[PDB]
């Protein structure tokens, strides 16, 4: 189910200029990721779509990020990341 | 609204 | 493996796991009941012994002839002409009440399981045992039932009498009763009771208990790596499939500094909990001390400041385990988490876990029963 939204032409600076360095500070990086992907919480959260994987692909491509930093260090509560 | 952990698990590390 | 002298698999009213059962109909075990087959069939559910049940209109007591020793005792329930919701009862043994005010349905579908298995570890003196099922008199509707019963011989595997070996994270086990609430193969697959090391324990994958998306990676032993139990150690402590598979934080050190590898287990309050953690260094890279050192936190507090599996074992691929006691702060979530300890400057910043076993310890002498799970 190819993603409804287009992630190729989005502006990833939100993340790239904040989540950085040899250390990937959890608070800074998760703030940046939320800022970028909270406006598409609806489509990402839908299991049927091909979008979340496509997004992470682009995030990790433009940032040259290590393999699972967002899944691993971004956690808030049982519900997920708040995004409001 | 939230970013669900199911979406985050799409960032799971591979082999 | 371990061969238990007694293997009483009892099916009520009479499998997919190569174990033969026996009806309770003409059993010497039976000491009235209204046997009935199950009203509805769920493909996920196996007929034996779930399909057949025996129902206790009034108190019933079961007896089994057993040598002096400790036994696994496992009840099998599947919530189902009576109405399923109205089944509330208690189960007792000796001076131990195993279950009270128990609902199979409210328990089972709060947890999104079709059927339930409940496990206990109990010590028996004498050649007989007390298994009594009592429909709760408190509401009149209330009845009792059991799909099946297993009694299995067992070594004294999970006791820590030895002096000062165990203290809570802030303790003595002897002729206390334990109820097993979780038994996980961390980073590995499910293990059916056949595939256990002769004690017929079910091991479950740990992943449904990871807190967020933070799964790290699973590791398996290399093929040219041999899991060797230490000389003079029982080899039935946990299957080799438990120690050959583990979970760790990932290939990036600074990432592993910023998160905990965490698991959460819903538990009954008012009790104290035995947590046996299972370790074995399966990585080819880790062969010396001060390569992988990590801190273990139980219930947001430190149980182990620096866990070096090599210091615990001196070599690759050799199993080990350690018992802890958690006393929760008075139906509740129990947290387990690991983090790397960089003090002393280890080669890698990582953490590891191979298996988990959590038991509820009987309070004083008395209850092992907790509240019914609100869904
Ligand atoms: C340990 O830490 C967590 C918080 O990190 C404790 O608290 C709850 O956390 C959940 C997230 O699962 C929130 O939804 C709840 O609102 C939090 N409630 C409270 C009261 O904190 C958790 O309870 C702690 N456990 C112990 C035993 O200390
Ligand atoms: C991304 O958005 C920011 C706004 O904060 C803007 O300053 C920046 O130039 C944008 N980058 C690109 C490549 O469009
Ligand atoms: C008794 O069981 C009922 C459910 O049938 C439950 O609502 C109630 O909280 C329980 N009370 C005690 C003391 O177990």
């Amino acid at each position: 189910t190819t993603c409804k939204e287009d992630f190729a032409n989005k502006n990833y600076t939100i993340i790239t200029s904040r989540c950085k360095g040899p250390n990937y500070p959890a608070n800074v990086c998760c703030s940046a990721f939320k800022d970028f992907a909270c406006p598409f919480a609806e489509v990402l959260n839908d299991e049927k779509n091909d979008c979340a994987s496509t997004m992470f692909s682009y995030i990790n491509l433009y940032g040259r990020y290590p393999p699972g930093i967002f899944a691993n260090m971004c956690k808030e509560g049982k519900e997920g990341l708040d995004c409001t | 609204r939230y970013i669900s952990y199911g979406a985050l698990r799409r960032n799971t590390i591979p082999c | 493996d371990y061969s238990p002298t007694e293997k009483i698999l009892l099916n009520c009213g009479g499998d997919t796991d190569n174990r033969i059962w026996i009806s309770d109909v003409k059993s010497k075990f039976l000491s009235d009941s209204k046997t009935s087959p199950a009203l509805t069939q769920d493909p996920s559910v196996p007929e034996v012994p779930y399909m057949t049940a025996r129902v206790f209109r009034s108190p019933f007591t079961y007896t089994f002839p057993v040598a002096s020793g400790r036994k696994f005792v496992r009840l099998y329930f599947y919530p189902n002409g009576l109405n399923a919701t109205n089944s509330l009862f208690s189960v007792s043994f000796g001076p131990y009440t195993l279950l009270k005010n128990f609902s199979a349905s409210q328990t089972a579908e709060a947890l999104t399981y079709a059927f339930i298995i409940k496990e206990f570890v109990v010590n028996v003196e004498g050649g007989t045992l007390n298994m009594t099922f009592t429909p709760e008199s408190a509401p009149s509707n209330a009845y009792a039932f059991v799909n099946g019963i297993e009694v299995t011989s067992m070594p004294d595997m999970y006791s820590s009498t030895d002096g000062t070996l165990t203290m809570v994270g802030s303790t003595i086990d002897n002729s206390t009763a334990l109820e097993n609430v979780y038994r996980l193969n961390v980073g590995g697959n499910d293990i059916s009771p056949s595939a256990d090391t002769g004690l017929y324990r079910s091991w479950y994958d740990d992943q449904p208990y990871i807190f967020g998306a933070g799964l790290g990676i699973p590791e398996t032993a290399d093929p040219n790596m041999t899991i060797k139990y230490p000389t003079g150690t029982p080899t039935y402590v946990a299957p080799v499939d438990v120690y050959s598979t583990a979970r760790s934080m990932g290939p990036t050190a600074q990432i592993n500094l910023n998160y905990n590898l965490t698991w959460i287990f819903s538990i009954d309050s008012g009790f104290t909990y035995l947590v046996r953690l299972h370790f074995c260094e399966v990585s080819s890279n880790i062969t010396k001390i001060n390569q992988r050192v990590f801190t273990i936190y139980l219930n947001n507090q430190t149980a182990e400041p620096e866990a070096d599996v090599i210091a615990w074992t001196s070599s690759n691929g050799v199993p080990f385990h350690k018992d802890y006691v958690v006393n929760p702060p008075e139906q509740q979530d129990l947290w387990l988490a690991l983090h790397p300890n960089p003090v002393n400057k280890p080669e890698y910043y990582d953490s590891l876990l191979n298996g988990v076993e959590i038991f509820k310890m009987n309070t004083s002498d008395g209850n092992l029963a907790g509240t019914n799970p609100i869904p």
